[PDB]
């Protein structure tokens, strides 16, 4: 419980956050329509998938 | 005559480019010169034949009314098919612009890399596309125009030969 430990916890638990969502989870039940998305491409925030 | 205006608009239709320089918009019309030369004369011939004297007045006015009010009725029909046919053109190819599409976002790069904002970068997108529905849409007026007279050919021969 001491205030030192839980500052290193609280980035271990960004880190893990981040490694998590590597895998992209559908927000929604539907059908696909559009697919600009293949293997390899390199891909951030902004790009439509 | 009838031939060559099918033969005239058929050119037309078939040859009309965005880049396009002034030849290829002229040599039809030297085609079109003999179509023209050979209509007026012969069919005023038959349409006043036979009558005598007297009377070539009035039937010089029934002509010359029927003949613009055909004129009024071309011209009212032609405008609204272009514009509307451009419409349809329009409607069918702002469809492709869309986000999902390569060779899309290229131009939104390229046009933003002149300094144009997003806005006006699609302002002139869709000006693109509305001339390239015009030119679609003038191209298949000129088509139906040679087709129909394809089938006003024939006609002609209904007339008896009295001639003179």
């Amino acid at each position: 419980d001491q205030p030192a430990v839980q500052q290193a916890a609280t980035e271990v638990r960004n880190a893990w956050l981040a490694l998590e969502r590597t895998r992209i989870i559908s927000p929604m039940t539907g059908y696909v329509s559009r697919r600009a998305v293949q293997p390899g491409a390199q891909i951030s925030p902004t790009t439509p998938l | 005559s009838f031939i060559m205006y099918a033969v005239c608009f058929y050119w037309r239709a078939y040859t009309f480019e965005p880049g396009m320089d002034f030849g290829a918009s002229a040599w039809p019309q030297f085609i079109q010169g003999f179509a023209v030369a050979c209509f007026f004369m012969p069919l005023t011939t038959i349409t006043l034949s036979g009558l005598p004297p007297e009377r070539l007045a009035a039937a010089s006015s029934l002509s010359n009314f029927t003949r613009t009010l055909a004129g009024s009725i071309g011209t009212s029909i032609t405008t609204t098919m272009w514009t509307n046919r451009e419409s349809m053109h329009h409607a069918q190819l702002t469809e492709s612009v869309n986000p999902f599409n390569p060779n899309a976002q290229a131009m939104y790069s390229q046009l933003e890399g002149l300094g144009m904002t997003q806005q006006q970068a699609s302002g002139w997108i869709a000006q693109q596309i509305t001339n390239q529905g015009l030119i679609i849409s003038a191209n298949e007026i000129f088509w139906m125009s040679a087709g129909i007279f394809l089938v006003l050919l024939g006609l002609v021969w209904f007339a008896k030969p009295p001639f003179g």
